[PDB]
């Protein structure tokens, strides 16, 4: 017996890496998980780095920062890369959520990986939170402030769990120390999940883009995927020199670049972009309570997709009606985005309510009715 | 269509010269080529990025 | 949703003339733009079949049909990662998309289905 | 919003450091240093700028070393715990004209001159703001506008009144180099200048990028040639299904 | 003396006179208006920044690359 | 070509060494001709340009 | 619902031969050409309602939102403007 298959160690890597039995008709959109897995390489390497030259402490974050700018070796560059991979993290994340929102990946036998796939998204938004935060400039502050104070609407302890959370009146320096700590540690904890969901998901194997079996026809995943995942990691790496190399501020917000000040309030406070449609969704519910339920049930709401799909087929590739539904509803997510960082105006506040209504609307009404009218179509269509 | 030992119809891929020296050095040496990038491009970053932890120009400049 | 239900639903809809009049026309338009015949599938080829009931109903399948789904999915397969479709007589033509499959899945549902009733029985 | 509220967008102007391969003009750095030294610095600090930030970007080791020496900074105590002034040297960074907050404002009618190192990254347009703020006071607000005590009309500043008045005016400055300075030129140049405060690394930067898109785009290409190579046995797959 | 004053003059009165005039017609009412009596207390004071605005903008459009050109 | 691949190709020790030794060439010469090329582009605008003046 | 190679888990196979060569005995870019023209024309255009529809709306919804909010917000918008607040 080969060492790689004899050796218990060897034969876990050898389990997920290399005979890994994969279908052999995965596309491209099966290559974020491996970009995923890149992104949250390159924040530990990155990350651990920024550590070594950054401060916590409220009177010299900003400064720290400032400092790898200027004066540590490849400080810029470090610097860059780890917030624009943020970005990229999101890009690669809503896009590996698409793929397994089109493909049905959420199905039977997936629903596991899926449900702590929906957890891995919870602990990255709160893990690019925190780490926002720790530049300690005037957005940081101010979006700190925001949302932290959202915890305020739970009902009888709010109030003191915000203060709780902060180790203060305000957000400040014990506000920013913990958040370093739990910034550092949050990554790790999104690691053991990621793991989490690939064993999970080994039962079953990875689905394909036509939703049918792949036990007839497997293909190793070394050298196939290997070489395909090549492909797509050098076209992250060419978006991703583009934007450190050429552009390093393009996805930020200018205001980060002045020191946090409590007395001064910024002209617009929103949230970074990837978190903009939440953000959306809190503004559409006029209650503080009802729209911190609302902003947190958008993301819930994923795991109920394995119930209200009942479609007896897996996945879009044939079913044309289910494949419009799909495009509006991305659509309608990148239009609540937009509609995040508008100004609360007339004809935006609406619209946003509307847009509010058919996110919610999609999970609860329509893909429950288009999958069963499918079903109908399917049987009648081929008698 | 029936006989298995009829082998289905390879000639739009066959190359002519697949079993010479030259049709092998040149596919390892897009394997090479590649290898070859890869190895500057680590050397690159690697060099790059860990020189962090050398002595910042704030530290040069008081010694 | 159960094979079952679907069937049930469909053979109400086809019981009704007004109601046969309009789904009939559109399922068959919904089946030529889902373009699965192109793959050269059978319709029943696409069912989910991860599941207890499913993979007792492939079992009971005979030989014949199960050899002969095993070649559809692996051509199909091969379309998919080449990404060309089925050309002449791969396709899947209308007449050739038979439910082989359904009578199988049905029979399994139905004892499936009683045993959960005879679970509750209430001896009166 | 009114457009009053956001400010007036500035025009993009074509900045020698647009282009993805191109530097700054160091000429217009060092006049634009000059222009910072002589208008800027009154109000303004830069207290993320060293004199040894100057050297090879703007200029020699021996003229930095001159402005740092011509200052005094406070020294270690001596020995009897007595305060002490030194000369300055390379590592200290430039000062600032204020002790502090209060003391700017009250300078000021009130209000504070923010600190310019990082300014160009610190408001949408960067240069082209900046460009655009210094040169953009009309000599007359337009009608209707009731400016606040101590204001002055800018619409490129959100809101339209500024509490900082114009101070570039032709020939306030004698370039060291013979350009004329002219309102434009010089608020071309400090607007340069301050580019580079905000963004020293640019250049260097910039010629990196350029060396791993090259690199980059190459390994993408091979990568395409590779993996197809090793999967055209898949692709290329034929069967012959003979029912059993 | 700046290039800046010759080059916007010349666009105000080229390719921006609709709008170098639209903000005219605008100052000239405005004016007119606070002259009156009883503007102060007055419910809505009109201003001629959105002129000024379009004004400019089409101005700088038609400028900004002849500007640097010449420094 | 099959000189070329039984002594630079057939032995992976071989091949690696000389994929390493190809990297070394590559990364010192590309370095010159960047630097030479980026020198060019930014003619007159560069420190090393003006600094003669001073 | 997956086994490991030897006992994937596939219904039994028969009756199907596959064939195929080898990567050195073929060209990788064979009908590369053809391919990139008409395999991705066919490709797109089958798939180009499916983006062109929900892209043209929500663009078309933002697009009239967008200027509705810019023109509320001029002088001309005055009394519309505070009619919607
Ligand atoms: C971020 C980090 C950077 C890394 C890049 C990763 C992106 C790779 C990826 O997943 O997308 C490539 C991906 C190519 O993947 P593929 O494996 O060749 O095909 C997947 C589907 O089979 C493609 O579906 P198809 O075979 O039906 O082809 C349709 C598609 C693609 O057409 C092609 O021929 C390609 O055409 C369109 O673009 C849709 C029509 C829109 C017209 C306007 O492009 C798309 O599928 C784009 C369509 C999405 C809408
Ligand atoms: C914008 C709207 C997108 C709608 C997509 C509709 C299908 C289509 O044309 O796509 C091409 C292809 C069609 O692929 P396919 O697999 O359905 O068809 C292949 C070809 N046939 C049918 C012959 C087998 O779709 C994809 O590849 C879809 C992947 C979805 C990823 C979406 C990311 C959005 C992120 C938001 C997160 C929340
Ligand atoms: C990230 C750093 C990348 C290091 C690559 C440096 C050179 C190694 C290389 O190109 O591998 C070629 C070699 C050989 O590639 P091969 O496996 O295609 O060649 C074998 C056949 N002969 C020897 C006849 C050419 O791969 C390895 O040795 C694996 C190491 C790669 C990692
Ligand atoms: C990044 C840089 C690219 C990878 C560096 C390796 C250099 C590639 C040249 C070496 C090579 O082709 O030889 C193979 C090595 O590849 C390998 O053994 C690795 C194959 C490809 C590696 C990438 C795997 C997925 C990448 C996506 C990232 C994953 C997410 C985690 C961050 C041997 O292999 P062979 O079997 O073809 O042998 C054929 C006969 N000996
Ligand atoms: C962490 C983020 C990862 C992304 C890296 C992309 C570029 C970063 C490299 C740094 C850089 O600027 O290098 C340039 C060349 O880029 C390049 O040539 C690098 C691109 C190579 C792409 C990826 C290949 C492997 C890199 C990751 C492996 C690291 C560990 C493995 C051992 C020019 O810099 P320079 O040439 O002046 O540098 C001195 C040596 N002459
Ligand atoms: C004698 C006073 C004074 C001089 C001289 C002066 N400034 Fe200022 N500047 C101010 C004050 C006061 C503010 C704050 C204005 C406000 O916030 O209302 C300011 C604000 C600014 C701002 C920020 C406007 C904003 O968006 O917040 C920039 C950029 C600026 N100055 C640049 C310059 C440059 C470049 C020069 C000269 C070459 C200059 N200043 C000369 C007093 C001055
Ligand atoms: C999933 C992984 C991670 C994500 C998504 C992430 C995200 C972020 C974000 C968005 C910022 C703000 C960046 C900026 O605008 O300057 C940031 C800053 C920071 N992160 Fe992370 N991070 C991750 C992992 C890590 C890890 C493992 C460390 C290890 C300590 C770390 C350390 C830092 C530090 C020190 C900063 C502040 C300095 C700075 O702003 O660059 N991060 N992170
Ligand atoms: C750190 C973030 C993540 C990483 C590194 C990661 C990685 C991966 C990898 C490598 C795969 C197998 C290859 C592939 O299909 O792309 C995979 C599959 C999957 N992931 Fe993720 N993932 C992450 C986040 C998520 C999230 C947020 C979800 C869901 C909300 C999710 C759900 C799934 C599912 C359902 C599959 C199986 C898809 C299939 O093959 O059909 N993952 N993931
Ligand atoms: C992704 C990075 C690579 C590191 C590997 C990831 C670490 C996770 C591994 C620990 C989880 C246990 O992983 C489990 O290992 C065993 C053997 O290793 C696999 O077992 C599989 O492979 C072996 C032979 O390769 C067969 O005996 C077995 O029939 C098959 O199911 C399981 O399918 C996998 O779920
Ligand atoms: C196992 C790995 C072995 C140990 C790894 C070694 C770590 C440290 C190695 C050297 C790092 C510093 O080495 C130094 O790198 C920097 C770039 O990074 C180079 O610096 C060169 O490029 C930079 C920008 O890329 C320019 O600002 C500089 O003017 C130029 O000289 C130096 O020429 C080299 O002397």
């Amino acid at each position: 017996m080969a060492l790689r298959k004899k050796n218990s160690l060897l034969n876990m890597a050898n389990s997920y890496v290399l005979d890994s039995p994969q279908p052999s008709n995965l596309n491209y959109f099966w290559n974020f998980g491996s970009l995923l897995a890149l992104c949250l390489v390159i924040q530990l390497a990155t990350g651990i780095t920024l550590a070594m030259h950054y401060t916590s402490h409220a009177s010299l974050a900003f400064d720290s920062v400032e400092h790898i700018m200027r004066d540590v070796n490849f400080g810029w560059f470090i610097r860059y890369a780890h917030a624009n991979t943020a970005s990229f993290f999101f890009i690669c994340i809503y896009a590996h959520m698409g793929r397994n929102i089109y493909y049905g990946s959420y199905k039977t036998p997936r629903v596991l990986p899926w449900s702590i796939g929906v957890i891995i998204f919870l602990l990255l938004i709160i893990t690019a939170f925190m780490g926002y935060v720790l530049v300690f400039g005037q957005m940081s502050l101010w979006g700190a402030t925001v949302i932290c104070n959202l915890v305020s609407a739970i009902p009888w302890l709010g109030e003191d769990i915000v203060h709780f959370l902060w180790g203060g009146f305000s957000v400040g320096n014990p506000t920013l120390q913990r958040f370093f700590a739990l910034h550092y540690l949050m990554p790790f904890v999104l690691a053991v999940f990621a793991l989490l969901h690939l064993i999970a998901l080994h039962t079953a194997g990875s689905s394909n883009p036509l939703g049918i079996t792949s036990n007839v026809d497997k293909l190793s995943m070394h050298p196939y995927y290997s070489f395909k995942d090549l492909i797509t990691v050098f076209a992250f790496l060419l978006m991703f020199t583009l934007f450190v190399f050429f552009s390093p501020d393009k996805l930020g917000h200018p205001d980060n670049y002045i020191p946090a000040n409590p007395m001064v309030t910024p002209a617009s406070i929103v949230p970074e972009w990837y978190l903009l449609p939440f953000y959306a969704i809190l503004r559409a519910i006029p209650d503080k309570l009802g729209g911190v339920i609302a902003m947190v049930a958008a993301i819930l709401i994923l795991l109920i997709l394995p119930i209200v799909d009942r479609s007896i087929i897996r996945g879009n590739a044939f079913k044309p009606i289910s494949k419009l539904l799909f495009g509006f509803f991305i659509c309608n997510f990148l239009l609540l985005g937009v509609l995040g960082q508008v100004h609360i105006e007339p004809p935006f506040i609406v619209l946003g309510q509307i847009c509010t209504i058919f996110y919610f609307s999609y999970f609860l009404i329509l893909l429950p009715m288009v999958s069963t009218i499918e079903n109908i179509f399917f049987y009648i269509g081929s008698l | 269509g029936k006989s298995t030992y009829k082998i289905p119809d390879f000639t739009p891929y066959l190359k002519k010269d697949r079993n010479t020296d030259a049709n092998r050095l040149f596919s390892y040496f897009m394997i090479g080529s590649f290898g070859m990038l890869s190895a500057a491009g680590a050397k690159a970053t690697v060099q790059d990025f860990l020189s962090n932890m050398s002595a910042s120009a704030d530290v040069l400049a008081m010694a | 949703a159960s094979i079952t239900s679907v069937v049930k639903t469909s053979e109400l809809i086809l019981k009704s003339p007004l109601l046969s009049k309009i789904v009939v026309p559109l399922a068959k338009t919904y089946v030529k733009f889902s373009g699965y015949r192109q793959l050269g599938f059978k319709m029943n080829d696409l069912i989910i079949e991860e599941t207890p009931n499913m993979q007792l109903a492939l079992r009971r399948l005979p030989p014949t049909e199960s050899y002969d789904r095993v070649y559809r999915l692996i051509r199909a397969t091969q379309f998919s990662l080449s990404h060309k479709l089925a050309t002449g007589n791969d396709i899947t033509k209308p007449e050739e998309d038979d439910h082989y499959l359904i009578p199988y899945i049905l029979d399994v549902e139905a004892e499936a289905f009683e045993k959960d009733a005879l679970d509750n029985l209430e001896v009166v | 919003m009114t457009a009053a509220e956001h400010g007036l967008h500035p025009a993009e102007y074509p900045w020698p450091q647009n282009g993805m391969l191109s530097t700054f003009d160091h000429a217009s750095l060092r006049r634009g240093y000059q222009v910072y030294k002589e208008v800027c610095a009154a109000c303004h600090s830069l207290d993320r700028i060293a004199w040894r930030n100057l050297v090879g970007v703007t200029h020699t080791t021996d003229e930095a070393k001159a402005f740092a020496e011509e200052l005094e900074y406070d020294d270690e105590p001596d020995d009897e715990g007595n305060p002490r002034k030194r000369p300055g040297k390379l590592a200290d960074y430039i000062p600032g004209p204020y002790p502090n907050e209060q003391a700017a404002r009250a300078a000021n009618q009130g209000a504070l001159p923010p600190d310019l190192s990082l300014i160009a990254k610190a408001r949408h347009g960067g240069a082209d703001y900046i460009f655009a703020l210094l040169t953009g006071y009309p000599d007359e607000p337009p009608a209707g506008v009731v400016l606040a005590p101590g204001m002055n009309y800018n619409p490129y500043f959100p809101g339209g009144g500024i509490g900082m008045a114009r101070t570039l005016f032709d020939g306030v400055v004698e370039y060291e180099d013979g350009t004329p300075a002219t309102t434009s030129q010089m608020a071309k140049d400090v607007a340069a200048f301050l580019t580079w405060a905000a963004e020293p690394e640019h250049d260097e930067r910039k010629k990196l990028g350029l060396k791993a898109i090259i690199v980059i785009s190459a390994m993408l290409g091979l990568s395409v040639y590779i993996k197809k190579f090793k999967w055209s046995p898949i692709k290329n797959r034929k069967f012959i299904y003979n029912p059993p | 003396p700046d290039p800046a004053i010759a080059l916007h003059e010349a666009a105000a009165e080229g390719p921006c006179h609709d709008f170098k005039h639209h903000f005219d017609e605008c100052v000239e009412r405005v004016t007119k208006a606070q002259e009156a009596e009883d503007y102060d207390h007055a419910e809505y004071k009109e201003d001629c920044v959105e002129e000024f605005f379009h004004l400019q903008h089409c101005i700088n459009d038609n400028t900004a690359d002849k500007l640097f050109r010449v420094l | 070509a099959t000189t070329f691949y039984n002594v630079f190709v057939k032995r992976n020790s071989a091949f690696v060494a000389t994929i390493l030794a190809s990297a070394f060439v590559f990364d010192m010469t590309f370095e010159t001709a960047i630097d030479n090329f980026w020198d060019r582009i930014n003619a007159g605008k560069q420190w090393k340009d003006i600094r003669h003046k001073y | 619902y997956m086994g490991w190679w030897g006992h994937m888990g596939s219904p039994p196979q028969k009756g199907i031969a596959g064939y195929t060569i080898s990567p050195f005995a073929a060209r990788p870019f064979a009908g590369v050409v053809h391919a990139a023209i008409f395999n991705t024309f066919r490709r797109t255009k089958n798939q180009a309602l499916f983006v062109i529809l929900p892209v043209s709306f929500f663009y078309y919804v933002w697009t009239q939102a967008s200027e509705k909010n810019e023109w509320l917000y001029t002088k001309a918008g005055r009394h519309e403007l505070a009619k919607a607040l």
